[PDB]
RNA sequence: AAAAUUUAAAUUUUUUUUUUUUU
């Protein structure tokens, strides 16, 4: 599990986190709740605006959808009624690819969720549950399934997959699925098998994470 | 280039090719867009030339600007698929559009209220082996039907008729003119340019009122 | 080894208890259930408190959430008539303060403060969803003119949990060693604002640099020498 | 105190404008949809292909038109028209690097003037993505085999075409989606309307000159020099054309799904967790939060699947139910218009 | 989006300069300490000066050159601000003024100055060249961005290498990365910019007709320092003692004799920091080659 | 004169019957859907009542009590329209609460009723920010205790209010009131959508059944 | 020798991507 993270590493920003998995370095930033614009408010719930900068090039359409699916996942994570007529701008930076951006977007989508989850903990906003995302691929030639592949394995991968889950009761109960990003060729039969490791693995991920949060923040906490 | 769209790799290019009194006709339809409150559909086909276009209504929309006594019209001409008329070529027509309806619409019935008009020059055949001037009068007809569909207070079924690069718009069964447009043509052909426009106007308005009163 | 928690954990306490809610916990308006919705450590209020206990999560933040009966430090930013425009934190929402909420309450008498001043005030009335309001003079002052406009001084920003320890805690070692060098003033703002005025700007910079460093290091036991060194750094001269 | 609190009720058209959500909950009480449908009642789909391409008339292809294979789509209350053009760049098993796509541009005429809306900017990306993930298109299908126009006797031209095999060339295709009367989510109809346009695309016969006049030119440096390569401008034929080669066994179709959970309060007599597909009707699109969207090619194949779970849980069985409902709705449309 | 500071706090710093103090702990004419660290990629670096953090990235790819200079390759620098680095900023405003004040500098600092040989991007004339890219990211602001982005770009150019090329007309042979080595780039001169920060303790007239020069100038305004300054000035130089650019675009009025006296002190500052880059480029590549020695003996 | 296209010329300004030997004059009075248009034909002028819309002719009269005859001309649709029923002064309009100020309250216009219930909802999409919005000022909530006004104790965002038009105001918004015992809050969900449905306890108060929770809203008389 | 005489300053949001200028 060659993952590792940092909390509270920016200065003027409410929530900040560096998430580092095996090859990709991504930092996310959270500022909120702050003053919303005119065209942006909601009378009841909390308004969210999300920016992802790539490592390379500028913000285009390829960025836009990875943003927007990430809009969908955070919306139930946030206790959105708690902050009416408000705004939390959240911003993600891709620093390292770790995957061919021309051909793939898979790991980053797993990465940025795992990034933005922790900067909210830095931010300390009313949230709902716990979460995790992993990238999963199925090899074209071997026809086997690897959790957390590499980009060369992505080249021989047949189908690329991202699973986002909602974890409660010690992060143990799968409360709901958040995202299942099925891409590539697949059938019925692989899919329930495709969950069935990530059923375990994301909890196994969070099992690491629960420790990490308290280790970083209980010395920031006072006794 | 444009960082907001997918325009392909730059060094590509589109594909290239080289050489190796008549009747106009309509098919007019309303009530088919659920975003709008006024829709109108127009087919046209005449002798080498087949044309289809869509007129869209949004109103009365609120005005964030300030107070007005009455209503305000906004008109958009947009290229469809094949034919590409020039940008500045478009808005000149949009200017010519608004003048006529400002002798049509009871804006005084609609204080502080907006009028949105979207015209989609969707598809045109010109198979013939002032190219925008041949499509002027059909716009006014296409707008009028959609504006009847939103049910807005209109004085007259006003229409324009065409005679060979010349566009003249009428009311009162042709007994007054509300909109004048002229390109090159002859000199002092105006009196015949009264006539052939008028009778198409005499044709068209009857085709329009059939499209609604029979529905 | 604490009552550490996550949003989405099992809430510890039985449901049949009369319990005053502290912050950090949220009750469902839809399904009436109650859950911890923030990060950190619970601290259960111990028994005997009229048979009514209270839960609250220690959570960490810098972005201050306006809440009532809370002493904050503010900035005059506009003269919306009858009722001031005042801010508490940059990029946040402005707050409204009456022109009359003042210890000589007099409606024919319009007070004197101008755009850009620092004032000491307590949050009087603030819904979660409404334009919040503060007061310098309060009824809960009990006719006390203890808040007020400030003079020049110097104000430093910290995180909120630190500022609680500045207010709520005598074990907080900071005010000891500072009094052990010079004599001065201190205003405490729950908006992460700390306003200090000394007799000297020289010691104020000495007051400045410690509080930047100490709150950064956040290690209250170490603050003995760290504070005193900056004096020598001023007494470098 | 037990009180007969009389509520205030309205016409239903009043209610949906007010509550998208409770008016939905009225329909769920009877178990219907506010688009007047029952749970699994699905919209009709109607097309015409190839009407707006110049290759409509096989007998007389006209002169100034530039459209390859066209598609009309109406389903429900939203008409969407798909148009295909193509371009050419001078070109110099089942793995992704064999696989290309097109360049689409969507517009939704949703009344708002202004720049490119953010809903649109997702769309042309999202299609292109799973088109790559469909693996439909080997670039062998883009390989262009040009002829040379032999300047023959007494001033006549015949293009020598080679057959069955120095530079190479490649088609690069384009799309445009116009969206009229948006009433709900659009992506499935964005998908499916393209698919019928894809099958109607002819590849026009491209050729180069016999020996183009546009030849090599030199550029002087500050003492040195180089040579511009000869500019062989490819020309497509006014007449001849070939069709398009497709991995036809991967042509998917689209379907969305929604799962909701129910209030006891909202009933009117004439847990409980209901699957709805064929989603429309703003009140639905507001209030459904756990959703499923699927691509599938009719032999049990799947180009993609899309889960956003934000409302209910998801059973393993609503999955299989939607899968059962996937292979129906797609396969009918494969067989509906037989193109 | 507006930063609010009390006028009481405004006088405070203005007093501290009047008793020769500044809040950071530096001297007036003292610069922060710079932490340079590279990522594993070539043209990958993280640069950090206390609070201000930046990151940039160099890349290159194949394109044709312009008609304009058909000899030479293509190169441009992106400096798109994200509001990540501070809540002042719009989402990617390329039309804000301070952005342009960040832009045109680095435009002149690199592109019009030409530290980099664009003619050494010519693979084949008019047919295929390089398109070299410089995306600047800001992380967190304490000012000095335009000095930081001055450095971090020029840091990145001295760490990027481009891969191997072979030409046969159209048969242009980009080789595999790991058989045939990537090749670094040609830097004509190394520019370093310097922010200067200006403070009238007086009114306008004592600057205008008060003949007594009384104006304090410091290096590397911190965030609170930067919000009250009266003029804005940046100079840029090299190791060969030539002046790259100067930009005082208005603000406070300012004596000429100060500016030369200012710019001389720039020289001794920038030279030491420059060589610190030069060793670390070597020393990391030494660490690359010592780990290359720790690789081939390992493998 | 039965069914009308816009532009259908209908009748002159005046008409004549003879009801039993004494002469009675008609006065055709222009209403909605009408316009008097002068017409010269072969020399002589002529004013006429003109159909300006789509649907049916309807001629009516009523004299104000509190041989000529006035006849109101009235033009309708006949076998979905709201520009027909744009809000005028004094009307009863159902609105949804947008934002709560200490100054005032802001809503958007959604539905207009009618006289001798009969309605006209707007068919617009508020998610464009399209619709007409209005403003209730806080002292205009009611007249009883109109000074010391506590705005939060009557309204929350997103809620439904039977309110009366004061006047036009600006072009941007409206002058609006609720200042009656029959007017005010119609319906909302608990905790602004975060909970169930709430019922007006009195005319003056509101609770919720399943919860056991009440809130202060300036409810309408039911 | 008393008596008394004068003021009053203004509040809550509408817009279209970056080339490219003579060794």
């Amino acid at each position: 599990m060659s993952v590792q993270a940092e909390i509270g590493i920016l200065d003027h920003v409410d929530g900040s986190s560096e998430f580092v998995s095996q090859d990709t370095k991504v930092i996310c930033s959270v500022t909120g709740p702050i003053e919303p614009k005119a065209r942006q408010e909601l009378p009841t719930q909390l308004a969210l605006e999300i920016i992802v900068r790539p490592a390379k090039g500028v913000a285009t359409t390829r960025e836009k959808v990875l943003e927007d699916k990430l809009r969908a996942v955070l919306t139930p994570l946030i206790t959105r009624h708690c902050y009416p007529r408000q705004l939390c701008q959240i911003t993600c930076q891709i620093l390292e690819s770790g995957e061919d951006e021309a051909e793939f977007s898979l790991r980053e989508l797993s990465c940025c969720i795992n990034a933005a989850f922790l900067a909210l903990v830095d931010a300390g906003i009313a949230l709902n549950s716990m979460c995790a995302s992993i990238p999963i691929a199925i090899i074209k030639d071997t026809s086997d399934i690897i959790v957390d592949p590499t980009a060369e394995q992505l080249k021989i991968s047949l189908s690329v997959h991202t699973l986002a889950l909602e974890f409660v009761n010690g992060g143990k109960v799968v409360k709901n699925v958040l995202l299942l990003d099925s891409n590539g060729d697949f059938n019925e039969d692989q899919l329930f098998s495709l969950l069935e490791l990530g059923e375990q693995k994301c909890q196994e991920l969070v099992t690491n994470i629960r420790r990490i949060i308290q280790d970083n923040i209980s010395p920031r906490l006072v006794v | 280039q444009d960082r907001r769209r997918l325009l392909g790799p730059a060094a590509a290019k589109p594909m290239a090719f080289s050489n190796t009194e008549s009747e106009q006709e309509l098919s007019l339809h309303t009530g088919f867009i659920e975003n709008c409150n006024g829709s109108a559909l127009v087919e046209a086909r005449s002798l080498g030339h087949q044309t289809s276009l869509i007129s869209a209504v949004y109103g009365p929309r609120s005005i964030r600007g300030s107070f007005t006594s009455q209503g305000t019209i906004s008109i958009q001409l947009k290229n469809g698929l094949l034919e590409k008329y020039n940008t500045n070529e478009l808005k000149e027509v949009s200017s010519f559009l608004m003048g006529i309806f400002n002798s049509v619409v009871n804006l005084s019935r609609y204080p502080k209220s907006g009028i949105d008009i979207f015209v989609y020059l969707t598809y045109d055949k010109d198979l013939t082996n002032s190219q925008i001037s041949s499509l002027i009068p059909h716009c006014i007809t296409s707008i009028t039907l959609a504006l009847a569909d939103a049910g807005i207070e209109l004085v007259d079924m006003a229409g324009a008729g065409e005679a060979n690069g010349t566009v003249v718009s009428f009311i009162k069964n042709g007994e007054e003119i509300v909109g004048f447009w002229k390109d090159d043509g002859d000199d002092e052909d105006l009196l015949e340019c009264l006539d052939r426009c008028k009778e198409q106007y005499n044709r068209y308005r009857d085709l329009m009122i059939s499209c609604l009163m029979n529905q | 080894m604490s009552t550490f928690i996550f949003p989405g954990d099992s809430f510890p306490v039985d449901p049949t208890t009369p319990v005053k809610l502290g912050p950090g916990i949220y009750c469902d308006p839809n399904t009436q259930e109650i859950r911890p919705v923030n990060t950190g450590v619970l601290h259960v209020s111990a028994k005997g408190k009229s048979g009514v206990q209270t839960a609250y999560i220690d959570y960490s933040s810098k972005r201050y959430i306006p809440s009532v009966n809370d002493f904050v430090i503010g900035v005059i930013i506009g003269t919306f008539s009858d009722s001031y425009k005042v801010s508490l934190q940059n990029f946040s929402s402005s707050v409204s303060l009456s022109y009359m909420a003042f210890p000589n309450a007099s409606k024919k008498n319009r007070p004197t403060l101008q755009v850009g001043d620092l004032v000491y005030a307590r949050v009087c009335t603030a819904e979660k969803e409404l334009e919040a309001e503060i007061e310098c003079f309060d009824s809960t002052t009990g006719r006390d003119a203890g808040f007020g406009i400030l003079e020049d001084g110097m104000i430093i920003d910290v995180n909120l949990n630190f500022a609680r320890q500045l207010l709520f805690n005598n074990d907080f070692p900071l005010l000891k060693v500072l009094a052990a060098h010079t004599k001065f003033e201190v205003a405490i703002g729950l908006n992460g604002k700390i306003w200090v005025k000394c007799e000297e700007l020289s010691n104020t910079l000495a007051c400045y640099r410690t509080i930047m460093e100490c709150c950064q290091k956040n290690d209250t036991a170490a603050f003995k020498d760290i504070a005193k060194r900056q004096f020598k750094e001023i007494l470098t001269v | 105190e037990t009180i007969e609190i009389h509520p205030i009720t309205f016409p239903p058209e009043v209610l949906a404008r007010i509550s998208p959500e409770l008016s939905l909950q009225r329909h769920l009480s009877l178990g219907i949809r506010p688009c007047l449908r029952k749970y699994e009642e699905f919209r009709d789909v109607a097309i015409e292909n190839n009407t707006l391409s110049r290759y409509a008339d096989a007998g007389n292809i006209d002169t100034k038109n530039n459209i390859l294979g066209s598609n009309v789509l109406k389903s429900g209350k939203t008409i969407v028209i798909t148009s295909i053009t193509g371009g050419i760049i001078e070109e110099t098993e089942d793995i992704i690097a064999n696989y290309a796509s097109v360049y689409p541009v969507v517009e939704v005429e949703r009344g708002r003037v202004g720049a490119c809306t953010d809903e649109e900017m997702t769309i042309s990306q999202k299609l292109h993505d799973s088109i790559l993930h469909s693996r439909i298109l080997p670039k062998k299908a883009l390989k262009v085999k040009a002829g040379v126009r032999s300047a023959n006797e007494d001033g006549t031209f015949s293009v020598l075409y080679p057959d069955e095999l120095k530079r190479k060339w490649s088609y690069v295709l384009y799309a445009k989606i116009v969206v009229l009367s948006r009433t709900g989510p659009v992506f499935d109809l964005c998908w499916n309307s393209l698919m019928y346009a894809l099958q109607s695309v002819k590849l026009p016969r491209a050729f180069i000159d016999e020996r183009a006049s546009d030849l090599r030119m030199t550029i002087r440096t500050r003492g040195r020099s180089a040579t511009i390569r000869e500019t062989y401008e490819i020309i497509c034929d006014q007449t001849k054309s070939v069709p398009l080669m497709i991995n036809a066994k991967n042509i998917a179709f689209a379907s969305n799904y929604g799962i909701v959970e129910l209030d006891p309060e909202c009933q009117l007599q004439n847990l409980n967790t209901v699957l709805i597909a064929d989603l429309d009707t703003e009140a639905e699109e507001t209030s459904i939060h756990s959703t499923i969207s699927i691509l599938a090619a009719p032999s049990g194949n799947y180009k993609q699947l899309t889960l956003m779970g934000g409302g209910a849980k998801i059973t393993p069985e609503m999955i299989k139910r939607s899968l059962l409902l996937s292979r129906v709705r797609a396969d009918d449309l494969s067989t509906r218009f037989n193109i | 989006k507006d930063i609010e500071i009390s006028a009481s706090e405004s006088k405070f710093i203005l007093e501290a300069l009047r008793q020769n103090y500044r809040l950071d702990g530096r001297s007036f004419d003292q610069f922060r300490d710079v932490e340079i660290t590279f990522g594993k990629e070539f043209g990958d670096v993280s640069v950090k000066m206390g609070n201000t953090k930046v990151h940039c990235r160099i890349s290159c790819q194949i394109a044709q050159p312009y008609e304009d200079r058909p000899f030479e390759g293509l190169f441009v620098i992106s400096t798109e601000i994200s509001p990540m680095a501070g809540s002042q900023f719009e989402n990617g405003n390329i039309t804000g003024e301070d952005e342009v004040l960040c832009s045109r500098i680095i435009e002149k600092s690199v592109r019009r100055s030409g530290a980099l040989d664009v003619e050494g991007l010519c693979i084949v004339a008019g047919s295929k060249c390089w398109a070299v890219r410089a995306d600047v990211h800001f992380l967190d602001c304490d000012g000095g961005f335009i000095d930081a982005s001055c450095i971090a770009v020029m840091a990145g150019l001295m760490h990027f290498k481009k891969p191997d090329i072979t030409v046969h007309g159209e048969q242009i042979i980009v080789h595999p990365v790991n058989e045939r080595e990537p090749v670094p780039l040609g830097i004509l001169h190394i520019p370093i910019c310097v922010t200067f920060s200006f403070f009238n303790p007086q009114d306008t007239e004592e600057n205008i007709k008060g003949e007594t020069n009384s104006e304090i100038s410091i290096i590397d305004a911190t965030l609170k320092e930067e919000l009250l300054r009266d003029g804005v000035l940046t100079v840029t130089l090299n190791k060969n003692r030539e002046v790259v650019q100067v930009s005082k675009a208005g603000g406070l009025p300012m004596d000429a004799l100060t500016l030369m006296k200012c710019c001389h002190e720039a020289y001794s500052i920038i030279e030491k920091i420059t060589d610190q880059i030069l060793q670390l480029l070597k020393e990391d590549s030494e660490k690359r080659n010592k780990y290359a020695a720790m690789l081939t003996s390992e493998n | 004169p039965e069914i009308a296209y816009p532009g259908k010329l209908i009748c002159p300004q005046y008409g004549t019957e003879n009801k039993d030997g004494e002469d009675i004059i008609f006065n055709y009075v222009p209403g909605p859907g009408t316009k008097l248009i002068q017409y010269e034909h072969n020399g002589r002028t002529l004013e006429a009542i003109t159909a300006t819309l789509v649907g049916t002719v309807r001629c009516e009269e009523e004299k104000k009590t509190d041989t000529v005859k006035n006849i109101l001309v009235s033009v309708l649709p006949g076998t979905n329209d709201f520009a027909n029923n744009l809000p005028k002064e004094g009307d009863i309009v159902l609105t949804r609460v947008t934002r709560l100020s200490l100054q005032r309250a802001n809503v958007e216009i959604l539905a207009v009723e009618d006289k001798p219930a009969t309605f006209s909802v707007s068919q617009a999409s508020s998610d464009l920010g399209e619709t007409f919005r209005g403003i209730i000022r806080s002292q205009d909530v009611r007249s009883t205790d109109r000074d010391r006004v506590k705005v939060i104790e009557c309204f929350k965002p997103g809620d439904i209010v039977r309110a009366q038009v004061l006047s036009l105001g600006d072009g941007t918004n409206y002058y609006l009131t609720t200042a009656r015992n029959d007017l005010g809050v119609v319906f909302a969900r608990a905790a602004n959508g975060a909970g169930g449905l709430m019922y007006a306890t009195d005319w003056q108060m509101m609770t919720s059944p399943v919860t056991g929770a009440t809130e202060k809203r300036k409810c309408a008389k039911p």
